[PDB]
This record gives structure tokens, sequence and C-alpha cells, in this order.
RNA sequence: CGAGACUCUGGCAUGCUAACUAGUUACGCGACCCCCGAGCGGUCGGCGUCCCCCAACUUCUUAGAGGGACAAGUGGCGUUCAGCCACCCGAGAUUGAGCAAUAACAGGUCUGUGAUGCCCUUAGAUGUCGGGGCUGCACGCGCGCUACACUGACUGGCUCAGCGUGUGCCUACCCUACGCCGGCAGGCGCGGGUAACCCGUUGAACCCCAUUCGUGAUGGGGAUCGGGGAUUGCAAUUAUUCCCCAUGAACGAGGAAUUCCCAGUAAGUGCGGGUCAUAAGCUUGCGUUGAUUAAGUCCCUGCCCUUUGUACACACCGCCCGU
């Protein structure tokens, strides 16, 4: 029966209780489920608490480690795009900025005119699995 | 109208009319009344001895 | 079904093949030799050296 | 709510019904007359012809002229009739 | 008695305390991030569950003649998702189990001998023993 | 309902009733092993069912 | 987990009842079949029911695949 | 076509046989499909013993 | 089918409500405190896990999916 | 033990039929008493075999119905044990009168049959027998909690118990009066 | 003649004969020995390994010969017959396959067939290698699969199986216990086993349990897409496949319509085998958990019985008329 604590962003979103934390944080792009678990364990937070409960800086805590994955232990693997395309590195993608990258790629490849940009951009499927009567209705 | 519910036992399972045959006639000795002894049709599986709670002998309940 | 419209038949063949082992302990040789003779066409009869 | 006094239609009261979904035996109506109290229409006594037909580009939103038969205020139910209909047009 | 008789539940929650007294378990730079199993569709809880699971794993090899790694994965193992397709069993995690193995080595509850694989350490019938009189103490459920 | 007897089954026991009248008793398992003396039968299920009815006939005919 | 519940239970009633009835004595035996008898669940006496053979063209064993029709 | 079955047909039930058939299947006469059973004595079709009690070729 | 949705932060008045309304309980459950307050249900739990260490409510069962309390002995 | 069987945490003693026209089709201690119910499995071997079967028994096994929740008992018999529990902090007493008390009062007396009438649609009211009324009650009541179970945070054993509480002495919030009400009226009708 | 009968499988044989590629019992039981409990303790009971016999057995396991079901016993009913109903014993006159006549069909197949007629082509191939497509989607259909959740999503934990199969093979090759490394995919070292010896005491999934979540398209759901790692092959581009993360769709119960189902059955659930260098959402069996319901009838439908009518006979999807 404590409310007090209430109103957190993380980034661009406002989080408050609906859910346990990690799926609370799951409202941007770039954090999983399994993501956000992972860097509350890592920030010495209980996740089955509310997102209406807990303070400011837990928030800032969390923040810092997913920004900065590999300076605080999550593993290259774990991370949604190893060495990149862009950047030699290593990075983990996350709000707005997926979005940024998810076009470049499909533009990338459109010049390159690689055979997953153009399927991409003409509207056929990528994958090379059956649309004979699905991809559609 | 109205008439008082009649309490009416199961003294024979008389056979099976029906269309699709899934309707048994039955006769049901009238309880109150050894000297009545009315023809009523039964929807369900019926055992001898059972009882019905006829609400009605108006609109009797026959072969079909 | 060769070609394979109309209904969905199935043909199952089975074929039962049968062991049994015996165990016989007394001198090398008139063991074997008395056993294997006397049978020639249709059912195998292996003589092992095998067991000490 | 609704305009009147009383909470509930009597026998032989004329109502206006709309057709909110049709489900097995016939719909669960919103008399709205009265509310927006459940009543029922079929099974047995609604239809006073069959041609075959009931709709094709009639779709919904619509609503059916009534007439109350059985009413139970306790139970919240209401059997009602388009059958009865004559003067009650 | 053996282990089966008092509460297995029990038995497996007293001997994984009983571990944490110990100050050991020798533990792994894993488990803090791991997918752990491909059973599992959300990362461990917590990192709590390694000492549960060695006392599971100490149990399961008083029971046997001598068991390693594949016993331990098909019980931990489960229903796979395979997304669109049918769910199938599978086995998961082998290093994690494998590490517990080491590990309870390590503090001689098990060790190698014969029918391969490690089979339990007087040590450990003596722990597991001690344990189990507190459980049966306790209920019968 | 089902497994009505078959005319060869009754064949054969109007054969073995009339020849063999004193032998027969009124008790199947005796009858049983009566029928694998004086016939041949192929099968245990025919000669339990030839038997089965010898003992209902040797009933009737006792009247 | 219920197969095993179920033969056990009839185990170990015929067990009582099979040591009492070669060593000790008939009636307690005797009473112990009145007793569980009546009430009944078939525990002096074998199920019949195993598993019946599966047929093909059908999904399950007595199960069938759908049909279609114009 | 007949004079040859019945030959064949005749001398094998002669040699003994509890019954015996003979089918000629194919064309005759161009364009149109013909069977003929020529068919002396008993045979089954009947159940496992068919297979036991009768050779084919 | 449906939209309904409660009050997923612990709350100050529906916890002293809930204490102050126990005469009317007699059976206790997560689901039924969650619709009578706008308690949660998992926070309808917790607040009953609190609640015992009152004993204004006692345990009668314990299983894992969901768990029935009683009030007080029997009520 | 011998003596009386009990339930498994509830007593058969103090169960009363109120009605004279449903006996022998229910029970629970006229031989049929159990502590946890199961007999084989099957139920369908004879037609004989339906009054072996109690109405508890008989609960349990219409219980699991709709594809995933299908062939298990288990869950079913920790479902309804927990049920019976709730029952009885909400109105005391022994929870298995309240369930003979629900089936007695959602049971139908008139129902129709299909009767031909110039291709109108007019049916022939006609009695049901004790064994259908119970069949459908019971039919009706989990079903009933169930529907309440799917898109609400009540799991199935509360809406069950809270079924057969207003069932057992009307409320018009179960849908097994509901529905019988409806069944009843429609026969009084007709031709 | 078909079907019945018959055969094969499933169930009833603590009777019969056997078992060291199988087990069980039963001591004496000692040791690893834990005291968990009793006993002061020796000792007794105990999941497993180990002690093993000139032990005993076939109960579980195996497969051979044997018996048991015939409506037998009894009671009603019926031409007192053929048969029917109940009752006992109990596998009950309640299992599932295998089995096909007379005759039809322009059913399918020349691409299974060095079976085959005639025709085409044939050194310029329609006889072989290099490359691409069958995998292209504004749309119609069918069998499915995955779903719509709380008998569930989630995190720990408990725990019981069966049918079958394998390398050392006549054009190409295994299952893996066990050690180590890696979240994983996977990598790497051994040893046994053509096998009830070894994989596999097949300790599988459902199930059971203490939580978390809280009925909210929610974490139900895993669509689509992006980045990366590996495995298979000489060759994967048009993801062969597998894994890791992210991106996180419709769908919250399905209209017109329509399939299948009576008991270990429907439904839930895993497993083994086949295809195979790699590749299952397929199919064939198998065990597990396991209902509600007719318990009947000919209404619709289909098929099969007499009678009757027919301008029908390539047989009503026929015929058959006038403008």
């Amino acid at each position: 029966p404590e409310k007090f604590q209430h109103i957190l962003r993380v980034l661009n979103t406002n989080i408050d209780g609906r859910r346990k934390i990690a799926f609370a944080i799951t409202a941007i792009k770039g954090v999983g489920r399994r993501y956000a678990h992972v860097v509350l364990r890592k920030a010495d937070i209980d996740l089955t608490k509310r997102a209406g409960e807990l303070t400011e800086d837990e928030v800032e805590r969390v923040i810092t480690i997913m920004q900065n994955p590999r300076q605080y232990k999550i593993p290259d693997w774990f991370l949604n795009r190893q060495k990149d395309v862009k950047d030699g590195k290593y990075s983990q993608v996350l709000a707005n900025g997926l979005d940024n990258k998810l076009r470049e790629d499909l533009e990338r490849l459109k010049k390159i005119r690689a055979h997953r940009g153009l399927r991409h951009f003409w509207g056929l499927r990528v994958r090379g699995q059956h649309t004979k009567t699905t991809g559609r209705r | 109208r109205v008439q008082p519910i009649k309490l009416a036992r199961v003294t024979k399972v008389l056979g099976r009319t029906g269309s699709q045959g899934q309707c048994t006639q039955v006769r049901v000795e009238f309880m109150d009344d050894t000297s009545r002894s009315i023809i009523r049709n039964v929807k369900g599986p019926v055992r001898e001895g059972d009882v019905l709670t006829l609400l009605e002998s108006e609109r009797e309940a026959r072969r079909l | 079904t060769p070609c394979g419209e109309g209904s969905k038949t199935w043909d199952r063949f089975q074929m039962r093949i049968h062991k049994r082992l015996i165990d016989l302990h007394s001198p090398s040789e008139i063991v074997k030799q008395i056993t294997s003779i006397s049978i020639e066409p249709g059912v195998e009869v292996e003589v092992t050296i095998a067991d000490a | 709510c609704r305009f009147y006094q009383h909470k509930f239609p009597e026998v032989e009261d004329v109502v206006m019904v709309n057709v909110r979904s049709i489900a097995e035996m016939g719909a669960y109506v919103s008399l709205l007359e009265y509310n927006n109290i459940e009543g029922m229409i079929l099974l047995s006594e609604l239809s006073r012809r069959r041609i075959r037909s009931i709709n094709k580009l009639i779709r919904i939103g619509r609503n059916e002229c009534v007439v109350v038969i059985r009413v139970d205020k306790e139970k919240g139910y209401i059997d009602l009739s388009k059958r009865r209909v004559s003067p009650e047009e | 008695v053996t282990v089966k008789d008092v509460n297995q539940q029990e038995f497996v929650r007293a001997l994984a305390a009983f571990l944490k007294k110990s100050g050991k378990l020798k533990v792994p730079e894993w488990v803090d991030t791991v997918k752990l199993a491909k059973h599992k569709e959300l990362a461990p809880y917590d990192e709590n569950w390694f000492y549960t699971r060695a006392a599971s794993t100490a149990r399961h090899l008083y029971l046997r003649g001598g068991a390693g790694v594949g016993s331990m994965t098909k019980i931990y193992g489960g229903r796979q998702r395979n997304g669109v397709m049918p769910s199938h069993f599978s086995r998961g995690s082998k290093s994690v189990a494998r590490r517990v193995l080491q590990a309870l080595e390590g503090l001689k509850m098990v060790e190698k001998d014969q029918d391969w694989g490690r089979k339990l350490t007087p040590q450990g019938q003596r722990d597991l023993d001690r344990i189990a009189g507190q459980v049966a103490a306790a209920k019968k459920k | 309902m089902g497994r009505v007897r078959t005319k060869t089954v009754k064949k054969a026991a109007r054969v073995i009733i009339e020849k063999y009248y004193t032998r027969l008793g009124n008790d199947f398992h005796t009858n049983k092993r009566v029928c694998e003396e004086i016939a041949i039968i192929p099968s245990k299920k025919l000669r339990n069912k030839i038997a089965g009815y010898v003992t209902h006939l040797m009933k009737r005919i006792q009247r | 987990h219920v197969a095993q519940i179920y033969a056990i239970r009839q185990s170990i009633s015929k067990a009582l009842v099979a040591y009492y009835q070669k060593y000790v004595d008939e009636a307690s035996k005797k009473e112990i079949k009145d007793i569980l008898i009546q009430y009944d669940r078939t525990l002096l006496v074998a199920d019949p029911r195993r598993c019946e053979s599966k047929k093909f063209g059908g999904p399950g064993a007595r199960a069938r695949y759908q049909k279609s029709y114009r | 076509v007949r004079r040859a079955c019945y030959g064949v047909l005749r001398f094998i039930m002669e040699s003994g046989a509890k019954g015996c058939e003979v089918v000629v299947s194919g064309k005759l006469r161009g364009q149109r499909a013909k069977s003929m059973k020529f068919v002396d004595g008993l045979m089954i079709h009947s159940g496992d013993p068919v297979n036991y009690y009768v050779d084919t070729a | 089918r449906d939209k309904l949705n409660n009050l997923v932060l612990f709350d100050k008045a529906t916890y002293d409500k809930l204490c102050k309304e126990v005469p009317n309980y007699k059976l206790i459950t997560p689901a039924v405190v969650s619709e009578r307050l706008k308690i949660r249900g998992s926070l309808a739990r917790a607040a009953l896990q609190e609640l015992l260490s009152k004993g204004l409510i006692k345990l009668v069962s314990k299983h894992r999916a969901q768990v029935i309390y009683t009030r007080n002995t029997k009520g | 033990t011998p003596d009386i069987k009990l339930f498994g945490k509830w007593s058969t003693d103090d169960v009363q039929i109120n009605d004279i026209s449903l006996q022998d089709y229910i029970a629970v201690k006229e031989k049929y008493a159990k502590y946890l119910p199961h007999s084989a499995g099957r139920y369908a071997a004879k037609r004989f075999r339906k009054a072996q079967c109690p109405i508890v028994e008989r609960l349990t096994n219409s219980m699991m119905m709709h594809g995933r929740n299908n062939g298990k008992k288990l869950m079913t018999v920790r479902i309804v044990k927990h049920a019976f529990e709730i029952i009885h902090l909400l109105t005391g007493e022994n929870p298995l009168q309240v369930l003979v008390n629900a089936i007695i009062n959602s049971g139908p007396r008139e129902d129709s049959t299909r009767i031909g009438r110039a291709g109108t649609v007019r049916r022939q009211a006609v009695d049901v027998s004790p064994l259908r009324r119970v069949n459908q009650a019971i039919w009706l009541l989990c079903t009933g909690a169930r529907e309440a179970a799917f898109r609400n945070i009540k799991t199935i054993a509360e809406c069950l118990a809270d079924e057969l509480i207003n069932a057992a002495k009307g409320s018009s919030n179960s849908y097994a009066i509901k529905k019988k009400d409806e069944l009843e009226r429609v026969a009084k009708s007709n031709r």
C-alpha cells in the first residue's frame, strides 16, 4: 500500500504500474522482455515489483547498464546487432534509433541491389518460402 | 388454464414413437388416483418406476 | 495405391524374426559337433566359441 | 434510465426492441421503451409467414415493434411476440 | 531410509540451504544473463536456483548407481516451443548441469564411481540423511 | 443379437446326437471332450459351438 | 501416474487376502472380500481394458480425416 | 483361345484338383477389352485358408 | 470480447477499506477482493498476505495457482 | 471409515433430497459415498451403469470440456475440492446439501419435443425423465461456471460455488435457473 | 459362391515346460553405512552399487505347448422351435485388424515395370554434364498446423512409459552412456553394442507442486522484418536447416455452410519409424491423461426388401412438347 514513488521515464515513454518492471519497460523498441529482465538483475533491482513503485534512482541505474552493456558484463551474443554494418562494434540499439538503422539497411541493400533489399522494396516476400496463397488475404 | 401439480409414476413403458424414434410413449399411474392411468410421452430415456411431475393432463401427449 | 488419387489406403507388412539362445557347458568339439549335424535347410544355427 | 415512473412494462404493452445480436433461439433484444431491459424474441411465435427470406441488405442497428406477453420483473426476462400485433401497428 | 521416504520438495529445499551454509558452490561466470534452456521464454528470475538444482542433482544421483550430464538435462527439460510448429521434448543447457556435477564433486557430495558418472560419497550420504531427519519430523504430505 | 448359430454347427449336432445318444451327457465340458473322440473338428470355437448345441438338444430330447 | 495408483490398490488388498488364505485363516480373508466387493472397485478381478489398435486413414484410432465435398 | 483354355483346364482337373479356374484378360478384336473365365470344380476366396489351399501363377 | 482493467498501483484507501469491511467477508480469495475494490488481483493477493499478520484472515488453502483464505476462524 | 465413508474433508451425512421425483438419480450415501470419486473411468459400458455414478462424480466429469481442458480429471478434482471449500465459507452448512438443492431447483419439469403441425413452429408439451433432469442440470451448472471464468478474474472453482448457491435458493443470477424458466414457460404454451 | 465359418492381434491362466545376451524372490546379508526409525548396541527395515551360491522361481519379463465363452448354469419368454431377455462366473453371448463374390467402370497408371502395340525422336537426341524454375502472388479452394489463454503464459522443483530402432550394409553408413569447453547452436576425447549384452534401470510429455502474473490482444500469440553466430554439402544465391537478440501482426470463439465420433472411445499429450548428405507443420504405429452423450430409429440421407407405374433402356444428370 505504497503509492508514492510513481511515474518513471525510460526512453521517451512513461512507465507506470501495469505489469512487472521488466515487461513495463518494453514499450520502447530495442528492449524485449528478456533484455529488460537481465538489465534489472544486473542493476540489483527486484523485478517482481511495479513501475509505479521504485524511485528515479533505480531507473537511471538501469539506463546506464543498458547503454553500456559490455562494460557491465551483458555479453556480445545478447545484443540485437552484433558487429553491425554501420559501426565496427557491437551495439545495443534502443528507442527511435532502431527505426533509423532498419531504414538504413533496407536502403543500403537497394543501392547494392542485393536480393533482400529488392524483394522488400517491391513488396515480395524476402524469405524464399511460399507466398503462393499467403502474404495476403 | 390451471390445475394442481400431479405426481405420476411410470407403470409401463409402452414403446417408442416419433418420426426419428426419439419420443417414448409411457403410461403413468396417476398415483393420487389408481382409477386414472393416462398416456404421456416422455422425451428422455425412461426406466420404469421413476416419477414424473406432471404440470398438466391438458394438451395430451401422444404419438407422432 | 500407385498414383495416389482416390482415398488414403495404406498397407503394412510385417516380418517377425525370432531369436533364441541356449548355453551348453561341456567339452569343446563334441558339443558343436553332435549339435550342428542332422540339420540342413531353413533354420540358421550358429555355434559360438564365446563364453569362457 | 427511462422517462416512465414505473420501471417495468406490463402484459400486452407495445414496446420497441433494439435487435442487438442474433444468437441461438432468436435474439436477446433490449427494450428501449423501458430503459435497456433484456427480453427475447422467437422461438415459438414471432413469424407470421414463411417465404425463406428475412434479410438481404438489412444489416444492423435496426429494431422491431413487439408486444409483451410474459414479463418477469424479478427475473429480468421478457417473452415478446410480434405475431400478436394488429392495432399495435 | 532412502531419501524417497521423506518429503521430496522439502528435501531439496533443506539440502539447498545446507549447501549455502557450506559457503561454496564453485559458481559459474554465467547465470546472470543466460538463455538457460531453450524451453524458457524468459531469462531466470534470480541467480539463486543454482543451489536448488545442486540439491536436486545430489538427490537424483543418490537414487542411481552413477550418472552424469544426460540424466539431469532430461529431468530439468520439458516442452520446447518451436514457434508455430508442434511443441516437442528437448534437453536444454548442458554447461550448467556439467558445472553443478563438478561443483558437487568439489565439495565431495558425489564422487566418480563405477557404472559411469558420479555416485554418492559417504560424506554426502551423511549430509542428505541429516536434512532428511529435519524434513521427516516436519511433515509427511 | 449377434452370433446366431450357422448351418455347419447344426448339421454336425444332428449327426452326433443320433449316433452317440447313450454316450452324450448334458454337461458342456464332458461333451466337448466327447466331440474330440468321435470327430475331427479343425477349430476349438467350432467344436465348442457343436458341443454346446448338442447339450441343448439332449436336454430337449430327454422329454 | 493414475494407471499405477489403481494397480497398487488392487495388489495391496489382494496381497493381504492371499497371505491369510494360505497361512492364517479363511474367515479373515473372506471378511475382507465381503467388505471390498460390495461397493466395488475391481480389486480381486482383472480389468479387461487395454489399448485399442489404430487403423489407417485417420489421425486417431476411430477419428478420421475431414472430407470435402462440392 | 477357347481350345487352348479347355485343353489345359481339362488336363489340370484330370491330374487331381478340387477345382481350377483359368482367366484370359486383355484386348481382342481391336479396341475393346474383354475377360473370360473358364472355371471347373470348387474355388474359394474366403479368409486366410485361400492362401494355403490355392496356388496361383 | 472484453476489456477490463484494475488499478495496478498499491494504494492507500483500498487497504484501509479492506480491513474495515472485514465482517462482510467470510470467503476471501484474490479475485473477490480485486472485484470488490479496485486492487489488481496480484496486489489483491499480496494485501491478504500482509493482512494474515494481523490474523483477521486464516489460511485454509495454500495451492500454487490461487489461494483461499477464510475470515477469522470461520466468520 | 466403514461406518460412514466421508468426503475428503466434508461429510456425506446430512444430505437431503428435497424432491420425491428426482430420487434414485440423486445419491451420495445411498450406497455411493466416496472419499475420492473414480469408478473405473468407463460410464458408457452399460445403459444400467449411469445409476451407479453419483451426482458428485458426474459433476466432476462434465466439467472437463473445451479442447485444452479435455481429459484432465486431476485438474478438475483439485478445482472441485477447492470449490466445496468456497461454498462452505459462503453459507456454512454442508457443501453437498447446497449441491443437491441446486440440482433440484435447476432441473426442468416440462420441456418440449418437436411435433409436426403444418410446418409451422409448434412443439408438443412433454414431461422429461428425472435422469434427463439431473443430466441437464449438471450440464447447465458446469457450463455456467466455465462461461463466467473465461474473461473474468474469478477461477472455475469460485464461479462454480457462486453458481450452486444462487441456484440452491433462487437469486436470478444463476444461468441454470434462467434457462429452466425459459424451457418450462415454452412447454406450457405451444399447441 | 460372398460373408459367416476362418486367421491374426488385444484380454483370463501364482496351472504346464524353460531362461547367465531377461528378471524376480529368498536368505545368509556383510560392506559403501546413514543412523532415518526401532533396539543399549550387535541387529532389524530401507532407493542404489557391491557380496554371490551346488539357492529357489517364472509372479513381473519372455514364448512355447494347454484350458477357459458354448448364450454354458439357472429363471422368464417364444410356433416352447429358430431365438430373445435377465442373472452367476467373469475376458460375456460388448476388442481391433486380415478376408472378398457375381458383375460393372473407357476410375487411375505407358512416368513402377529391358511388361507392351503403333506412332514420334534418335548420332543433327527426346540417350549426358553446367545453370535456373517447381519455392514467383491483385485473388478462389481443400487437408492441416498454431492460436485466441488462468486445467494457461512465467520461474524453480516432483515424477511414470510403451511400440519400435541401431555401426562394421553390393554404388553409402549408426545410436551414444561417459570427460572437457561454450547461454546456446555447436565443438572435442573416449568406450560399448548387428543389440532383451550397448544406446536405455528407455525415469518422455501430459500429470503433480511452491510461486509470479490476474484476465487486461496481457507476458495469450509468434506473424513479418533487421543484425550476428554455427551446422550440412564440392556448390544454399531465392533464409536447405539450426541457434542468439531485436522488430512483437491478425486472431479475444468464426457467417453462408460443413466433417467426424459410442470406449481406453472423442479431445488433450509426447515418443519411435519411413523420406534422408542436409532438411517435417507430413504420414504410419505406440503408450499416457481421458469425458459429457444414443444406448435408439428410419425423419433427412445412403444402401439394400416386396408391390406398383413408366413415352424410361447409353436406363431421370433420362426423356419430352409448343411458340
